[PDB]
């Protein structure tokens, strides 16, 4: 499986952006990899681990924001549509 | 724009 | 099943704003409700709506970001995992 981690944390002030910076990196320090800005993912081999990583999600949570965590299967995670920004109007690489 | 995805 | 759109887009210049905007706009007006920042979700009935609702999205995206889709069961979707920084529900 993979649980995916979505967060929407305050950005406004000096202590936010520091707090934001804590989450991030407990995130990477966890094991997770960034997605996004605010999507960061893992790896699940047994689904006695997720409860595990949940939990300590739950003791490491910044102090304000939303932070939402989803399971999935590692098909649907591998057959995620990615979508590139591109101009309408783009020039194309000769080469 | 014929779009394959 | 429930389709789940994150996106990633740069917000530094007023253009970079204005874009997201007009993105944000497009997918509100495409039936998508917002989970959280940047985070839109919409039931989907079959996998051809799903298609459909990718192809539109592919053919509206903004000039510079990622934009990502992922879709799930709603069973899933249901036990999602929510944290507050700031539980507790006190009324004024």
């Amino acid at each position: 499986m993979r649980v995916i981690v979505f967060f929407d944390l305050p950005v406004i002030t000096p202590e936010n952006r520091h707090n934001y910076s804590v989450f991030r990196k407990y995130l990477i320090k966890s094991g997770f990899i960034m997605q996004q800005k605010s999507v960061y993912s893992k790896l699940v081999l047994n689904l006695t681990n997720r409860d595990s990583i949940v939990k300590s999600i739950e003791k490491n949570k910044p102090p304000e924001g939303l932070v939402e965590v989803l399971t999935v299967t590692e098909k649907q995670y591998a057959k995620m549509e990615i979508i590139i920004g591109e101009s309408k109007t783009e020039y194309l690489n000769t080469d | 724009i014929e779009l394959s995805g």
